[PDB]
């Protein structure tokens, strides 16, 4: 193999940090005649280099044989020249996913050829990459040898090996602008619109400028043949998809049956619309063993059902045309669970996938809505480089009063309702001004921290009165009992005056959903009354009937 | 010859990841870096290099060429000691004054004088790929980079030489340089104001340096306003005392003893009371109090300048700038084709410049939006040379109208 003619990368240790010392362990003679056999020929070959006890550094070194075979490997363990190496730059900070791809006539993987052991080594560092083969037994100095190329295992070979094919493409790149090359770890991923033609020669002029360069890589016929298999996915010449997914007939589930599921059914979302993990992952909450079997929850089984069936067959995305637009669809499917789906042309879909996201403790669904565009629009940044227009299953109208009065800022980029239900609306809007003849109802929630002894209530105008004794609470707990009570008692619309900024701020947001039974039993009620005031007072502040709720639950609470 | 800067102790470069960027802004950077490389101010990199500071690109103020904004933050934290504690500018007290203040950008002046080879390292950026199809453009400063701090620590003798003249010849003209900026403030006629901004560009442009008008003496109050009706019910007393008193505690001497005698017992909201003469000796005293200052409120050059806004409503969004809570330096509103992240983006800048111009440091923002959205959308309104810091966070319901 050839070790490329190119300029070399300086590499610092860390500062204030020198070279490792690690002795070397003492080994049988089979393997120190393994190592010895392996190590002639990386040196005859110019892998690595003969040195002396004047250099002090080491690397403890390990012969391993095989599985099946009669091969010896040497194994060489960087754990500590690894830790006194500098942190170099990240490697490629995110992958291609394929719906971002151009469709091209013909594409060619080119995979590099022992790619590490192709590439210099700064001379200055080379010291630091010290091992030695023991002699047998103590008996005997071993012998030292040092790397001329990149070692595999060490911090910054997958670094440097990238940028020095960066440098060496460069060129190349120039003189051939028309041609797509993906640099993906030691591959070489290349298309153009040519006739095969030009293409079969183009391939050639790269693989000789690669041989200028040290770099060795396939030759035709020992080129891959489309679909690439690549990284989960299969490149088709007009499609893709994901690689086949084998959802498992079982009797009994584990966690780990059920982590693999997840997982197999989350990668098939990216093409495969409307898949579920909910109920699924819902079993997993309280993890027992990884041995340990769960018993499928009814949901569960038919999430499971509804996905086998969106399995039951094969879907496929098509390529990206930059001239064409983006068009993002999303649609409700459950409790807090969305799903999207990506194209350019309707209803031949680039990609799809999923968002159901807890973000907060309650929510609501135009509140999720905004959280799902928002997650869509980065990926499609990430993706194509700009943003999709959406087709939203919210009104215009329902978006517009949301955003308005809402306290927090929010924009969605361009968009259009689509009557696809379920359709997002708000179910409850709290008045701006008091109801005239509807009662008020002055609540309040006391809880001693040290009992944890609750006391919920109401004191009206119409003279009513009541008060609820808790256990277990907070004052959170008790502030949220008191207007539940007032909701309970009250009938189609009434006034609710309270001391909790808490709950205050609660409400005030329209939660449609919460974490909270609680407050899921006041949304409940607010969604029934025909008109509901709710406003604040300072507690502890002798106003209205504010200190008669106070007398009331604080009569044994504090 | 190059001036030595050395990271504050303890801590090295900045690791910051890129936001990723669109197809458009990524041209438009990447043509920018091959200039900036052919006139040799930014050098390639190699993975040698950990270090990583965002980069983006605006369309300037008004402006239709695209203009490359690093967002050096990361960095200016951790070289702060030599911009500051060593290199510092002092910040004019005369500058919030003055009737005009006209603020001209000055950032093509570091072009010239070159950054310290030891330094550079620390100032790589990347230009991000497409769907990562390839390896980012990865840079590195080879000059003072704009929205770095130390730039202007270390040019500050140059343009106390460019400027020397202008100042003898307009002693009561103030010069203010905060970052990449120049502030000029004066008590001119503002046909005579522009005059000298003019006069100024001239000196400036024959050392390669090539406005914008403020008015610092007319940024007045945002009084917490209390409302005055003809027929007051429970709810508006209720409302009354809630907003006088959360003022109170914060303004010096407020009172409602009187108002909450006239809410007592149990009655309905909508209820209508007349008021007594004393209660409103109260609004008065109160009313009075509000227009008058805090007292008691003096910016500490040691502490932190924060900034919370609260969106209002129909384009408009007040704000308060303090140190302490409720101890507010300075307090105000911004109002109104414009969303609420354009309008929010809009208003963090004016303040952001309130901020500078008096206090000659930056507020940090407490931002009522989703980290994500902001994220995400920003730069799309961004037009300053200098980037706040920000955090976000959600308004508490009473603080919205305590404001209004
Ligand atoms: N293995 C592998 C692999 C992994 C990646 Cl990310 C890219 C890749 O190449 C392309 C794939 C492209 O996709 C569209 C396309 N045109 N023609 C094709 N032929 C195939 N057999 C597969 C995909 C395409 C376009 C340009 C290119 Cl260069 C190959």
């Amino acid at each position: 193999s050839p070790i490329s003619p190119i300029e070399t990368v300086p590499v610092k240790l860390k500062p204030g940090m020198d070279g490792p010392k690690v002795k070397q362990w003492p080994l049988t003679e089979e393997k120190i005649k393994a190592l010895v056999e392996i190590c002639t020929e990386m040196e005859k070959e110019g892998k690595i280099s003969k040195i002396g006890p004047e250099n002090p550094y080491n690397t403890p070194v390990f012969a391993i044989k095989k599985k099946d075979s009669t091969k010896w490997r040497k194994l060489v363990d960087f754990r500590e020249l690894n830790k006194r190496t500098q942190d170099f730059w990240e490697v490629q900070l995110g992958i291609p996913h394929p719906a971002g791809l151009k469709k091209k006539k013909s594409v060619t993987v080119l995979d590099v050829g022992d790619a590490y052991f192709s590439v210099p080594l700064d001379e200055d560092f080379r010291k630091y990459t010290a091992f030695t083969i023991p002699s047998i037994n103590n008996e005997t100095p071993g012998i030292r040898y040092q790397y001329n190329v990149l070692p595999q295992g060490w911090k910054g070979s997958p670094a440097i090996f990238q940028s020095s094919m960066t440098k060496i493409l460069e060129p190349f790149r120039k003189q051939n602008p028309d041609i797509v090359i993906c640099q993906y770890m030691d591959d070489l991923y290349v298309g153009s619109d040519l006739e095969i033609g030009q293409h079969r020669t183009k391939i050639e002029e790269l693989r000789q400028h690669l041989l200028r360069w040290g770099l060795t890589t396939p030759d035709k016929k020992h080129q891959k043949e489309p679909p690439f298999l690549w990284m989960g996915y299969e490149l088709h010449p007009d499609k893709w998809t994901v690689q086949p997914i084998v959802l498992p007939e079982k009797d009994s589930w584990t966690v780990n049956d059920i982590q693999k599921l997840v997982g197999k059914l989350n990668w098939a979302s990216q093409i495969y619309p409307g898949i579920k993990v909910r109920q699924l992952c819902k079993l997993l909450r309280g993890t027992k063993a990884l041995t340990e079997v769960i018993p499928l929850t009814e949901e569960a089984e038919l999430e499971l059902a509804e996905n086998r069936e969106i399995l039951k067959e094969p879907v496929h995305g098509v390529y990206y045309d930059p001239s064409k637009d983006l068009i993002a669809e999303i649609q409700k499917q459950g409790q807090g669970q969305w799903t999207y789906q990506i194209y350019q042309e309707p209803f031949k879909n680039l990609k799809t996938g999923k968002y159901a996201r807890m973000r907060g403790a309650h929510t609501n669904d135009v509140k999720q809505l905004t959280e799902a565009v928002q997650k869509i629009t980065t990926e499609s940044i990430v993706i194509w480089g700009k943003t999709p227009k959406f087709k939203l299953p919210i009104q215009k109208e329902t978006w517009e009063t949301w955003w308005t009065e809402y306290w927090q800022a929010t924009w969605i980029p361009e968009w259009e309702f689509v009557n696809t239900p379920p359709l997002v609306k708000l179910w409850y809007q709290l008045e701006k001004e008091p109801i005239v003849g509807a009662e008020t109802f002055y609540v309040d929630g006391a809880a001693n921290r040290e009992t944890k002894l609750g006391k919920a209530g109401y004191v009206t105008n119409r003279g009513r009165q009541k008060v609820v004794t808790l256990t277990d609470t907070t004052n959170q707990k008790t502030e949220l009992q008191a207007i539940y009570l007032a909701l309970q008692d009250s009938g189609l619309e009434v006034n609710i005056v309270t001391d909790s900024q808490y709950a205050l701020g609660i409400i005030q947001a329209q939660p449609d959903q919460s974490e909270s039974e609680l407050v899921n039993q006041i949304i409940e009620q607010l969604i029934k009354k025909e008109k509901v005031y709710l406003a604040w007072v300072p507690a502890h502040k002798g106003i209205g009937g504010n200190e008669q709720v106070d007398k009331l639950v604080s009569a044994g609470i504090r | 010859e190059t001036v030595p800067v050395k990271l504050k102790p303890g801590m090295d470069g900045p690791k910051v990841k890129q936001w990723p960027l669109t197809e458009e802004k990524i041209k438009a950077l990447v043509e920018i870096c091959t200039e900036m490389e052919k006139e040799g101010k930014i050098s390639k990199i190699g993975p040698e290099n950990p270090y990583n500071t965002p980069v983006f690109a605006i369309k300037k103020k008004d402006s239709t060429k695209w203009r490359k904004l690093v967002d050096f933050r990361e960095l200016n934290k951790r070289t702060q000691d030599f911009w500051e504690v060593q290199l510092g500018i002092p910040h004019p007290a005369g500058l919030k004054k003055k009737k005009s203040v006209t603020v001209l950008d000055v950032g093509d002046a570091y072009f010239s004088v070159p950054l310290d080879e030891d330094f550079r390292k620390y100032t790589a950026f990347t230009i991000p790929s497409i769907n990562n199809e390839t390896p980012g453009i990865r840079y590195q400063y080879n000059v003072l980079p704009q929205g770095w701090k130390g730039s202007p620590a270390i040019f500050q003798s140059s343009m106390t030489k460019i400027l020397e003249p202008f100042r003898k010849q307009n002693p009561d003209i103030v010069i203010c340089q905060y970052m990449d900026d120049l502030y000029v403030g004066s008590d001119l006629e503002i046909g005579q104001h522009r005059t000298k901004i003019e006069e100024l560009r001239q000196h400036l442009l024959r050392w390669g340096l090539t406005g914008y008008e403020l008015h610092p003496d007319k940024w007045t109050v945002q009084p917490i306003v209390l409302p005055e009706k003809d027929s007051w019910t429970v709810n508006d007393i209720q409302k009354l005392v809630g907003k006088l008193n959360w003022a109170s505690q914060i303004y010096p001497g407020i009172k409602v003893r009187q108002l909450c005698k006239l809410l007592r017992g149990t009655k309905a909201l909508t209820e209508v009371i007349p008021l007594t003469e004393e209660a409103e000796l109260e609004l008065a005293e109160n009313r009075e109090i509000l227009k008058e200052p805090v007292h008691g409120v003096y910016y500490d050059p040691s502490k932190d300048l924060i900034a919370e806004i609260q969106k209002q409503g129909q384009g408009q969004w007040t704000y308060q700038i303090y140190q302490e809570p409720f101890k507010n330096l300075k307090t105000g509103k911004y109002a109104r084709h414009t969303n609420d992240v354009k309008q929010l983006t809009e208003a963090v800048q004016k303040i952001t410049t309130e901020s500078i111009v008096i206090w000659g440091k930056t507020p940090k923002f407490k931002l009522p939006i989703q980290k994500e959205t902001w994220e995400t959308w920003w730069t799309e309104y961004w037009q300053a040379t200098w980037i706040p810091e920000w955090e976000f966070v959600n308004t508490p319901p009473l603080v919205k109208l305590w404001y209004q």
